[PDB]
């Protein structure tokens, strides 16, 4: 339990102690709660999510660092890789793949990374899936792209 | 008299046929713009000015989405200014965001399969077969009724027939 505090605040630390350039991910922990967390994350550029910010919630538990955090979108986005109605993320860090190694910053890089680079496999969204797939890939940025400007531009 | 007789404005008799379906999804060529391949949006675009009324009563009382199988980044130009020419983006009615684009036929289902509208309208009778089984209405643009359609997929030859006549 302990370990646990002592680890989230090394990264309550760093997200503090930084005012860098391009603040792609901005992580603010809660005020009462160290174990809930919310990061506002930057639509990659040239992608159809650029200019858009998402929100995601981060449910740490208590074990954290050795057991990875619930993450889930709020923004709704749409991803072959997050569940449009749910917001649930499949991305492997998150589940078999995790290790004390990551933190709360680089999971988010890592979802930026996966909305900048999908996996028509492993889908939670077939439709999105399906439009890259088949290869038609200005229409999975046009839906892509109505999204983040419908749902992930306020 | 003053209290036996009746007529309906345009609005009441599109709604009507909408039958409450609030949510519309719609392809461009030809049920919309009067031309017929993305081949010839490469050059021009042009909005049907007979499918005008009904298509502004359309978006006043449901959320539309239209969509089309484009060829470049030039046709999508082309057809968001023809929209604009004939005044299809309104205040409370269709915005510019919600028009689509793909390059693929069958990339349409998958717009309509994700916004599930109450009615999907295309010309393709493999979308509209393909769609049944999921969309609850749709029209089916042709010049002749296909000799199987679906028993919730209805054909008529133009938008404005279908839906600005009862």
């Amino acid at each position: 339990m302990q370990a646990s505090r002592a680890r989230l605040f090394k990264e309550y630390k760093e997200v503090q102690r930084e005012k860098v350039a391009d603040p792609d991910i901005q992580l603010i922990c809660d005020d009462t709660n160290i174990f809930k967390w919310t990061a506002l994350i930057k639509g990659p550029s040239e992608t159809p999510y650029e200019g858009g910010v998402f929100q995601l919630a981060f449910s740490v538990p208590e074990p954290y660092p050795l057991q990875p955090p619930q993450v889930r979108f709020l923004t709704k986005i749409f991803h072959p890789n997050v569940h449009f109605k749910t917001g649930e993320i499949c991305l492997d860090i998150l589940k078999n793949a995790w290790s004390p190694a990551w933190t709360l910053q680089s999971v988010c890089r890592a979802i930026i990374a996966l909305m900048a680079h999908p996996e028509p496999d492993s889908p939670l969204n077939c439709d999105s899936g399906n439009l890259l797939r088949s290869g038609d890939v200005r229409g999975f940025n046009s839906m892509a792209q109505m999204y983040t400007r419908l749902a992930a531009m306020p | 008299q003053f209290f036996q007789p009746v007529k309906p404005t345009l609005g009441q008799i599109v709604r009507q046929k909408l039958s409450e379906g609030r949510k519309v999804t719609c392809r461009l060529l030809g049920v919309i713009l009067e031309e017929t391949s993305p081949e010839e949006l490469q050059k021009q675009a042009t909005v049907r000015s007979s499918v005008l009324e009904v298509l502004l009563e359309i978006t006043k009382y449901s959320d539309l989405y239209l969509m089309e199988r484009v060829l470049d980044d030039e046709s999508e130009a082309k057809v968001l200014q023809a929209l604009e020419n004939a005044g299809v983006f309104t205040s409370g009615g269709l915005v510019k965001d919600k028009v689509l684009f793909c390059s693929t036929e069958i990339g349409r289902t998958s717009f309509v399969r994700q916004l599930e509208p109450d009615w999907h309208i295309d010309t393709n009778p493999e979308i509209s077969t393909q769609l049944a089984r999921f969309i609850k209405y749709q029209l089916h643009v042709a010049t002749v009724k296909p000799e199987r359609t679906a028993p919730n997929v209805f054909t008529s030859q133009s938008i404005e027939q279908f839906f600005g006549s009862v």
